[PDB]
């Protein structure tokens, strides 16, 4: 009998089987069971190995035949799996046939180091007025979204992957930006009707949903961000642009407790292992931005947190905040009162800043964040509204119709020169002599009408990046002519 | 196979054998009982020594007894004949009225329908109740949830939706309570067979009622709603038909896993509760769906423990609905019934593509003057309110109308209040909130909307008010 | 009478403003012992848990 | 002597000698890796056993796997050297600039200077920046919390205070990034390597970069701050002379310790932190002090939990502070920069016996004036302005005028001021704050001060300002 | 050794917060089971015994003395945390030093509402 590249199962239970055997496993190797399924050796110890079984251990009676691949876990990658809907291993689970990828690559490889990256400068337009221009998001960043329950986490994600669209019809080839959806621990239907809601607006022609769902076992889910972000990590190393959406986190790190507290190692705080940091850090920090030694790809990251009661010091929340390069809160009280997305400004950052936004967008959005910071400190008296100077009285009115600018609707990114023109309109003061609840009509309309008469100037807000003060003009008188005949 | 038993602690027993060993979630029968004993096997600990856990008390076990292997996991009946009868967790019949004579039998274990078999439609399911079917509509073969806290209408809401569209559904239905009342469960019983639901003469039956109430030990409880769950994947499939699931408490399931894994030898997690209550759960909602081949309309009934909708067992189960309707100890408080909180059940189809523009703006209209209205509140703490503007005790106004005109009399509700059950059809709902809304009321009295229907009889009630006055 | 009930109403509410700020002092500090108890206790039941087993 | 790896979970590797054992807190290189793994022991199982935690990925370690006893503790390269080189926690260079050539190796486990090296005298160290050398001086040998988070001006003011000393003391400095973000690592080093404290070319860099990352293992990020004072003590000792030592962040550092105690199987503290917390803290702060050689002023970034000042990690951080530096935002955009906040920044050293007598009435009149106006910005907000005394006035010209002359222009942040830099001593400092104080200056206009060096400089702009 | 050969002494503690740390290290890293704040059951015989032993022998015994000023540090000032009451009920007295008298100027900043010491008036020169 071979007790060296074969074993025995000692034990089983709760998904966590106790080896006896395999003394030439590797750590975080991948066995094969006798009865199909597999596993990942995680605790090697001088009498056993602990196996965490891809699956169900209904099949894994004791007794059963242990053999070892040999191999650290691998994923498939190429563009082969775009459009696809594959599994926490790649295995497609869309039904549409074998996913015929070439290459591979291991989950757990490293992060690039500290000379490889270089500063993030690019805009990665997410087509939301609020995050466009008050939180901006660069590529190679790690901007964290946070929230509660229903408050519109999803939506913000689904909104961006859906806005790139338009870079990827056109032929700008350093614009195209090829989307992964990591969904961890969610109703398959939520991401069976997701997956349709991507197809109607087309944009599963360069997504990847890879699906780790709530009754996969736990290192499915444990594993799925890995996968996703090895996947993501192709694109970055071939001078191409990802962004890897992970939905969420903090169900990664529920499974990897479990798969913890059933390997018996030390609980921690709120039971979690001592990992809970080193799991999610050794993940974010994939998020890169190569120089042009490198390819000059790229690969953003947006996970996704969900906080109990808005309590943003719970273990997970802060482990994933103090990682990342931002955070877009997102309160249902806002989401309540209309401001949908409900992405409050005051607690939302972007360390990376400005230093991602385009021109234009930088121009505007530099003195739409003063004055929603100033009407953001005399909000208070917004009921009072009266009894006071004309000062606060004009704050006050100016924050009012900027705020109904940053509404928006479900699945409708705006093309980054119309929210320029749109805030330019709103901020440069064509908009204070309007009663606030039309302000979204006029927007609606004015949209449509600058789409439909000056697509010129557009076009050469686009290219430019920039409003010369030609187009400045233009866009002035435009403006002007238009709020007369409303 | 047959082993004996080695130990007993609590409800988990430990059962050695020497011939196979058998595979986990299979049932072995305790032989030398007066009444059905079976374990459900849970670990394999070596030794060819399996860990159990006794779905029926254990009192009486002497180690050493004989325990034969079943050869599968615990088997139930299933086919038409289990309308109108009751079931334990294992199947057998406790409405004494003889054996469930079935050719099928179905294993209570079984793996969930693939991604590739989901249904991506969602139709709105008008209920008749103001509040749920305009803020949070409920979906034909969507999964809903009631998340309650103790004693704010959980049970007596899932019996206005069981009398409501159980009674007007052309495909079967099941009740799997798990771990909550017994009296509730006779009550339900005598409820049905009075109303014609059940019937015990003919084969007339659309309910099939399963039960694991709270005196089960854990391992009963614990498993009932796979049962329950079964008796419906049945009906799902098989039979190629609509289904109704409505489950309560399914908190329950959640508690009993908890009650045995510290015996079972697992760390406990944050809460006390199990480290694998997530894929404990999953496990079991992944399996409550509609697929091609079919349509549950799940209900399920949720208990909050101390209201705390943090808790990791509803903060768990927040994910695995389609539609959440969080009733409320503060509105049940101010005497709104049902308690239903406006600003916190969400719908995945309240979209302006699936429900309509003007439904859409209406509930959206409804939430933000509620929203607007709790603002003011903390102002009016100080102020008070001859203080307030002229533009804000109109909302003040407004939104109390609006909070009165959410609250509604069931038919299941006569015993407490007196009043006669109504049923709102969507449209009524709809204009009357548009009216409320744009100030055509403004001149009734705001109790004028307390406990009515449609708007037109807070009109004749604001008028007989008036009258009597 | 109109300006001093302005400017009784002006010291009035300095003065209850003042006073729920002294309170929110205590409140919170009263609040950050209470959540540390909070993960304190949750921790020592997990490890007590555990060791016993 | 080779031992065999004869358990890997997680993190923490247990290995088993035959022969002999090392003592606890040796290195031990695992041999058949492509990358370095060394293994810090930990503990003494008992049958030749010892409980080990690893500075890299355990991946891939199968059981068996030879193990090297290095024979003592983790060693580095500590020679001049690793001025503008980055290195991490076992010494490998993470700048792919080729190796670190040094004579000397320093072993990172180290132990406090006795009690008979300590310096008894409590000194002053001259940052040259107007208002941390005035309001919140900095002592040699002294521990000196930062506050406030991005966007105030700390990694500019962490420059300028490596240029000063560097500069009017020619002591070096050391940065030691615990849990450091690599896309801030790699903007840090750029900004660095653009503002000249490091230089790629001419061998006269300032700094040494030592970078523990955020994807390092546990084991690794709670010994990089030993990694930085171990460079730093070599400067020290073996070279005599007072040195700065950046630790970004501190917080990162107790809560990489909390990991490793955890892994190990030890029962958690008060609110999950080690039960070694405070000697953890203990044995890397106490080597951070003024013996008879030298000086290692550190400078400490400070993230406090929940906004906790009483949590057990800035509880147990404060005990350990000689100041406080608060960065504000609220003072970035009025536009004085550094954004040092005069009223919370506080300090141990301002005693009249340590500062002098005059040093401290001027402080304590800047801060008396400070508090006045801070105090009548609301009157002037409610009562309006017409309704405040001659003198109420006058302390609000001064104190604007003060105000804007803490700010100074920094040498590092030329590229946004343009302004050329300024290095104002201490004395010029006292002496222009008496002045301004004393009313010799109520005849000059606000803006006259606003981001000046000396108060010479401030008279030569009020009046090339009518000119 | 003083107070037991005739003569007179004075013991301060500086800090008793920092022993009682030490001691829940060495208690956690022992195993035994923490208690309120983690701190052992035990964390009060440490202070107890420690502070039992300040006494003052009567002329039979030597007549010398042995004072004691443990020093206790408490976060943000409260008063009712664990260690601050388990030693306010072994001392004779306490002085509290509030921190925002301190912050006044007023130094030393004795609160000398909630300063007490219970044997006050005995043992105080007349004159005084
Ligand atoms: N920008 C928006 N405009 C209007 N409605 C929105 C917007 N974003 C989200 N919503 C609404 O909020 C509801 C919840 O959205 P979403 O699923 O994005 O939140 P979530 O955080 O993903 O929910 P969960 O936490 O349950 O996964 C949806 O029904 C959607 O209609
Ligand atoms: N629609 C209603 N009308 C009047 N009273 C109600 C209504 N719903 C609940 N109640 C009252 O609240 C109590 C809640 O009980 P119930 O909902 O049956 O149990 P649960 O604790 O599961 O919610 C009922 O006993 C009843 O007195
Ligand atoms: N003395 C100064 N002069 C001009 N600009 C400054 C000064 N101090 C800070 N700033 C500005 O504040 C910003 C803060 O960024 P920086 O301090 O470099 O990073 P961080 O915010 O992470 O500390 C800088 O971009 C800089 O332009
Ligand atoms: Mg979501
Ligand atoms: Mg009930």
């Amino acid at each position: 009998v071979d007790l060296e590249e074969t074993g025995r199962v000692l034990s089983i239970g709760d998904g966590i089987a106790r080896v006896h055997g395999l003394r030439n496993v590797q750590a975080e190797e991948m066995v094969e069971f006798s009865s199909g399924l597999k596993g990942m050796s995680l605790n090697l110890e001088p009498d056993n190995v602990g196996v965490v079984v891809f699956g169900n251990d209904k099949l894994i009676k004791e007794g059963d035949i242990v053999k070892r691949t040999g191999a650290i876990v691998d994923v498939p990658v190429g563009e082969e799996l775009l459009g696809r809907v594959v599994d926490a291993l790649g295995n497609a689970i869309d039904g549409k046939g074998p996913i015929g990828s070439k290459a591979r690559r291991r989950v757990g490889l490293k992060a690039p180091g500290i000379i490889p990256r270089i500063s993030v400068r690019e805009p990665m337009q997410t087509g939301i007025k609020a995050v466009d221009s008050l939180v901006p998001i660069g590529r190679g960043q790690r901007e964290l979204i946070i929230g509660d329950r229903q408050t519109g986490k999803t939506s913000i994600a689904i909104d961006t992957i859906i806005n790139q669209k338009r870079f990827n019809d056109g032929t700008d080839e350093k614009k195209k930006l090829y989307c992964i959806y990591v969904a961890i621990g969610q109703k398959r239907s939520t991401v069976a009707q997701l997956v349709k809601r991507l197809t109607d607006a087309d944009a599963m022609k360069y997504t990847i949903v890879v699906s780790a769902t709530a009754s996969d076992a736990a290192p499915l889910q444990y594993l799925a961000p890995y996968s996703g972000c090895s996947m993501g990590e192709y694109f970055r190393d071939n001078g191409k642009h990802a962004l890897i959406i992970y939905d969420d986190l903090s169900k990664q790190a529920v499974a990897y407790r479990q798969m913890s507290l059933l390997l018996r190692r030390p609980p921690g705080r709120e039971a979690y292992p001592g990992d809970v940091f080193y799991l999610h850090s050794r993940l974010l920090e994939r998020a890169a931005k190569m120089n042009d030694a490198f390819g000059g790809g790229s690969l953003t990251a947006l996970p996704v947190i969900e906080t109990q009661a808005g309590d943003v010091s719970a273990y997970i929340p802060t482990n994933v905040i103090s990682i990342t390069d931002g955070q877009i809160f997102l309160e249902t009280e806002l989401f309540y009162k209309g401001i949908r997305p409900a992405i409050n400004v005051g607690l939302s950052v972007s360390r990376v800043g400005s230093a991602a936004q385009t021109r234009a967008m930088k121009q505007v959005a530099g003195t739409m964040k003063l004055e929603l910071a100033q009407y953001r400190e005399v909000a208070a008296f917004a009921q009072f509204g009266s009894d006071l100077d004309a000062a606060t009285q004009q704050l006050l009115s100016r924050g009012v119709r900027l705020t109904e600018l940053l509404k928006q609707g479900q699945y409708s990114p705006m093309a980054i020169e119309e929210q320029v023109a749109v805030i330019y309109a709103g901020v440069r003061g064509y908009l204070d002599k309007l009663e606030p609840s039309k302000i979204t009509k006029f927007e609606n309309a004015f949209l449509s009408h600058v789409i439909s008469q000056h697509q010129a100037l557009l076009g050469k807000i686009r290219t430019d990046g920039k409003i010369s003060e030609e187009s400045d003009a233009k866009l002035k008188e435009i403006v002007t002519n238009f709020l007369a005949g409303f | 196979t047959t082993g004996r038993i080695v130990a007993v602690i609590g409800a988990v027993v430990d059962v050695q054998f020497d011939e196979g060993l058998p595979p986990i979630l299979n049932a072995l029968e305790v032989q030398g009982r007066e009444t059905r004993l079976v374990l459900e096997v849970a670990q394999h600990l070596g030794e060819s020594t399996v860990r159990t856990i006794a779905m029926d008390g254990t009192e009486g076990l002497v180690r050493g007894q004989k325990v034969l292997d079943s050869g599968a996991p615990i088997r139930i009946p299933v086919g038409p004949e289990t309308l109108g009868r009751i079931m334990n967790v294992i199947g057998e019949p406790i409405d004494e009225r003889g054996p469930i004579k079935t050719k099928q039998f179905a294993a209570i274990h079984a793996e969930a329908p693939e991604f590739v078999e989901m249904s991506v439609e969602q139709e709105i399911l008008v209920t008749g109740i103001k509040v749920v079917d305009l803020l949070a509509p409920y979906a034909k073969g969507g999964k809903i949830g009631l998340f309650g806290g103790a004693g704010v209408g959980k049970t007596v809401l899932i019996m206005e939706l069981i009398n409501n569209v159980a009674k007007a559904h052309g495909g079967y239905s099941v009740f799997a309570g798990v771990g909550e009342r017994t009296r509730e469960g006779n009550d339900l019983y005598h409820e049905m067979i009075e109303s014609g639901v059940i019937n015990l003469k003919d084969a007339t039956s659309k309910v099939a009622l399963v039960y694991g109430q709270m005196n089960e030990p854990p391992g009963a409880r614990a498993r009932v709603a796979l049962t329950g769950l079964t008796v419906a994947e049945y009906f799902r499939d098989q039979e190629g038909q609509d289904v109704l699931l409505f489950i309560d408490n399914i908190f329950r399931f959640t508690q009993a896993g908890s009650e045995v894994s510290a015996l079972l030898g697992r760390i406990p997690s944050a809460v006390g509760y199990q480290p694998t209550l997530a894929t404990d759960m999953g496990t079991m909602q992944e399996r409550i769906t509609t697929t091609k081949k079919g349509s549950i309309t799940s209900v399920q009934a949720i208990y909050v423990p101390a209201d705390d909708l943090t808790d990791p067992a509803p903060a768990t189960t927040f994910a695995h609905l389609d539609a959440t309707t969080v009733l409320s100890r503060a509105i049940a408080e101010l005497g709104i019934y049902p308690a239903v909180d406006p600003l916190d059940s969400t719908s995945r189809i309240m979209d302006p593509n699936i429900v309509g523009s003007e439904h859409y703006d209406v509930a959206r209209g409804v939430q933000k003057i509620l929203q607007d209205y709790k603002s003011l509140q903390d102002i009016i703490a100080i102020l008070g309110m001859d203080e307030l503007s002229e533009e804000d005790k109109l909302t003040v106004s407004r939104a109390r109308k609006i909070q009165r005109f959410l609250s509604q009399p069931f038919q299941v509700a006569e015993v407490f209040t007196g009043h006669l059950g109504k049923l709102v059809p969507l449209k009524e709902t709809i204009k009357g909130f548009q009216q409320i809304l744009a100030g055509e009321y403004d001149h009734l009295p705001e109790q004028a909307f307390y406990m009515v229907g449609p708007i037109e009889e807070a009109v004749a009630k604001a008028d007989k008010l008036a009258e009597e006055h | 009478s109109t300006t001093s009930e302005q400017s009784a109403r002006m010291t009035a509410m300095d003065n209850a403003s003042k006073n729920a700020s002294e309170m929110i002092d205590k409140l919170t500090l009263t609040f950050n012992r209470t959540r540390q108890a909070v993960i304190t206790k949750e921790l020592i039941e997990i490890i007590s848990g555990a060791a016993a087993l």
